């Protein structure tokens, strides 16, 4: 086609507007460093805040939201121009670059249930869960052929979705020469791009109760191929378009609507160094004390939860042997001792946390399963709760109600951290390294003091050895303790959020002091802010300490001392048996304490703290 | 007939308490739970309806 366009006021003006938008010379803009980062990382697309564009140029934002394709084309042209300007050499590699979108879209923030034809041809944002995914497939863009008879090579260009409507003249694969000499395809010189299709469903938590769900279909291009997986909660921003049906005579008048993604999102130094170096022991002291103001007392359980948050060190050797580094805890107590509050707080704070109660999930939904795909006849693996929580936390409330077979299944995860799966036609070893919290009621409803803990717990020695720590909590009815508990509870109850009028319906390292949440006496001390706590926890989890020679003999001698004291402990009973796992638990707790205070080696104080914890947990009066 | 205290308890059940989220992310229940144990024919089901 020889038709060309000479002038177009709108397109030229829009391109000029984007050129001025992405200059960042007389402004505090950052996009220049973003482009330099893209050049450094060999990536070929940019993400631009919609709110930023609206602030700088409201008319362009309005036009882009109301009309997508032409404005996106102008964006891509402007990106090509500026990439050529900054570094023309890098722009040679890729044909055209792409634009992502970000920011608060406002009215266009639309649920899969509320997508309508009113938003067609516009850019929309949607939040959902992923249910179906397809295999990655290549697609031809540029084809190259060679003719052995005449020693000539030719090239053909393809453009199918670049243009809105395609015709039979295009998309034809050449096979013969002008004189019927055969052509040989040369796959090395051709160009291909990847293609994938996914399906998104409205989350069951958001859908109205008792109603069937509604879903949308998404196409993922070459860059965003591997960014999504089934069973995942995502947010997708992209165009909403109609699908051209293939040629025919009579049409019913109903198109197919498909969302074409442009952005896919998985929804989620000096201060730290100074604080750590100055505090050392006070680091873990305050972190244990400031774990959760909403919960009263129970310092040992807070210490244990902090040890889970920091964790041990995974180790590997020459022979391929694996040594576990995770910690596991079981709490048993009387009703209303706030075990479930602790579980919920750990769910909120931990990065990868999944709650799975006793009978809520069975043995199949915990680890994994194998299903025969009807579409192809092959065998596929579906991951369970524990496989999804790799290097994460699984919380199990009402642990006693869980059946025996489920606990035998959990043995594989608790011992080695791997899951072996096999059915005729497929077999695999999946990684499931994880940590477990569990809370179980006593068998008699309330913990009996006179009976030994073995009768009350009612669990076999193997399962007890599987757990690193056992804790027993009691509701002692001391008048002064009850007074303290009532004071704390009513102080929390009377508190109201600042900035909210009374009677209405419904970052510094240390938190600001509060008259009610802290109290007048506590003015001499402060609590650590949640955000800094999370940052410090992440940094500590990164750090890799090493064990010293001073503490190894000390810990070994104390383990031997405990195994000999087994005969000496005559006035009290033992909660858990002492096996070879106890020594690994000692080393693990020592390393966790060494993680608490940023350093390079494990010292004696960490071993002493670990041993104090072990002595407290393993024996009771 | 009778059960003025029971009726007042039902009324304050209907009005209900106030729920309170907390800065730690923990929540506390703002609703009331009642139990009625009794002999047959004590007019319990009618109150529930
Ligand atoms: N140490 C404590 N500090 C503050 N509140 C507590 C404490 N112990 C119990 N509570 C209160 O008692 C209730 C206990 O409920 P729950 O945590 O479900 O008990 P359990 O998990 O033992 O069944 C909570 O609502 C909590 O407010
Ligand atoms: N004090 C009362 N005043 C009026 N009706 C009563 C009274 N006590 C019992 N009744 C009548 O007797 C019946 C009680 O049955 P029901 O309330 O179903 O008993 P329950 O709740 O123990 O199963 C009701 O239909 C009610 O009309
Ligand atoms: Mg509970």
């Amino acid at each position: 086609a020889g038709t060309v366009v000479l002038d177009d006021v709108e397109l030229r003006e829009a391109q000029r507007d984007y050129l001025d938008f992405l200059d960042d010379e007389e402004d505090q803009g950052i996009y220049q460093s973003k482009v330099r980062e893209l050049i450094s990382d060999n990536q070929y697309r940019l993400i631009v805040n919609v709110n930023d564009l609206r602030r700088k140029n409201e008319k362009r934002a309005n036009r882009l939201l109301n009309n997508a394709f032409e404005e996106l084309v102008a964006f891509q042209r402007a990106l090509k121009d500026f990439v050529a300007s900054i570094d023309a050499t890098y722009a040679k590699q890729y044909e055209e670059f792409y634009v992502g979108l970000e920011g608060s879209f406002g009215s266009k923030h639309v649920s899969p249930r509320t997508l309508t034809s009113c938003f067609l041809s516009c850019v929309v944002c949607v939040e959902g869960i992923v249910t179906k995914c397809s295999l990655v497939r290549p697609k031809v863009v540029r084809s190259v052929h060679y003719c052995p008879a005449t020693k000539k090579t030719i090239e053909r260009r393809y453009s199918d979705l670049t243009t809105l409507v395609a015709f039979p003249s295009s998309s034809v694969y050449p096979t013969k020469d002008e004189e019927n000499n055969p052509l040989e395809t040369e796959y090395g010189l051709s160009v291909y791009k990847d293609h994938q299709t996914i399906t998104i469903q409205e989350m069951p938590e958001k859908a109205p109760a008792g109603q069937l769900p509604r879903s949308v279909d998404v196409i993922l291009d070459d860059d965003l191929v591997d960014k999504a997986k089934p069973g995942d909660r995502v947010q997708v921003v992209g165009t909403y378009r109609c699908l051209p049906g293939k040629k025919g005579g009579y049409t019913s008048g109903t198109f197919r609507t498909v969302l074409i993604a442009c952005n896919v999102k998985q929804m989620s130094i000096a201060k730290i160094k100074k604080f750590s170096k100055t505090r050392s022991k006070d680091i873990f002291d305050q972190l244990a004390k400031s774990l959760a103001p909403s919960i009263h007392g129970h310092d040992y359980v807070k210490k244990a939860i902090l040890c889970l948050l920091l964790g041990g060190v995974e180790r590997d050797l020459e022979n391929g042997s694996h040594i576990r580094g995770d910690i596991n805890i079981l709490l048993i107590g009387d009703p209303s001792v706030a075990k479930s509050q602790l579980l919920r707080y750990v769910l909120c704070t931990a990065p990868r946390a999944i709650p799975t109660t006793g009978r809520g999930s069975s043995g199949v939904g915990l680890t994994a399963a194998v299903t025969t795909d009807q579409e192809t006849g092959e065998r596929r693996l579906e991951a369970g709760a524990m496989v999804l929580a790799d290097r994460g936390v699984v919380c199990i409330d009402e642990f006693d109600k869980m059946s025996d077979m489920d606990r035998t299944a959990i043995h594989e995860v608790m011992e080695q951290g791997r899951v072996t799966i096999a059915k005729a036609g497929i077999h695999a070893r999946l990684n499931a390294r994880c940590s477990v919290l569990a809370a179980a009621n006593p068998v008699y409803g309330r913990y009996d003091q006179y009976k030994t803990p073995m009768e009350n717990i009612g669990l076999q020695d193997s399962l007890l050895s599987r757990f690193d720590l056992l804790f027993i909590m009691l509701d002692q009815m001391d008048p002064e303790q009850d007074r303290e508990i009532s004071d704390h509870v009513l102080r929390m109850h009377r508190y109201r959020a600042p900035g909210e009028q009374d009677g209405d319906a419904m970052t510094q390292i240390y938190e600001k002091h509060d008259n009610l949440l802290h109290g007048t006496k506590k003015k001499k001390e402060k609590m650590v802010s949640a955000a800094f706590m999370k940052k410090y926890i992440h940094v500590a989890k990164i750090i890799k300490p090493v064990l010293t020679q001073e503490s190894a003999t000390y810990i070994a001698e104390e383990y031997s001392r405990l195994r000999s004291q087994d005969s000496m402990s005559s006035d009290t009973a033992r909660t858990s048996p002492v096996t070879a796992r106890t020594l690994e638990t000692l080393i693990r707790l020592a390393t966790a304490h060494a993680k608490a205070r940023m350093s390079k080696t494990v010292d004696l104080q960490d071993a002493e703290e670990a041993v104090e914890l072990v002595q407290y947990a393993y024996f009771k009066k | 007939f009778g059960g003025t205290d029971m009726k007042k308890a039902i009324a304050c059940l209907l009005f209900g308490g106030s729920r309170k989220r907390l800065p730690d992310g923990l929540t506390r229940r703002g609703d009331i739970n009642l139990l009625m144990l009794g002999d047959p024919g004590t007019a319990k089901s009618q109150l529930l309806k």
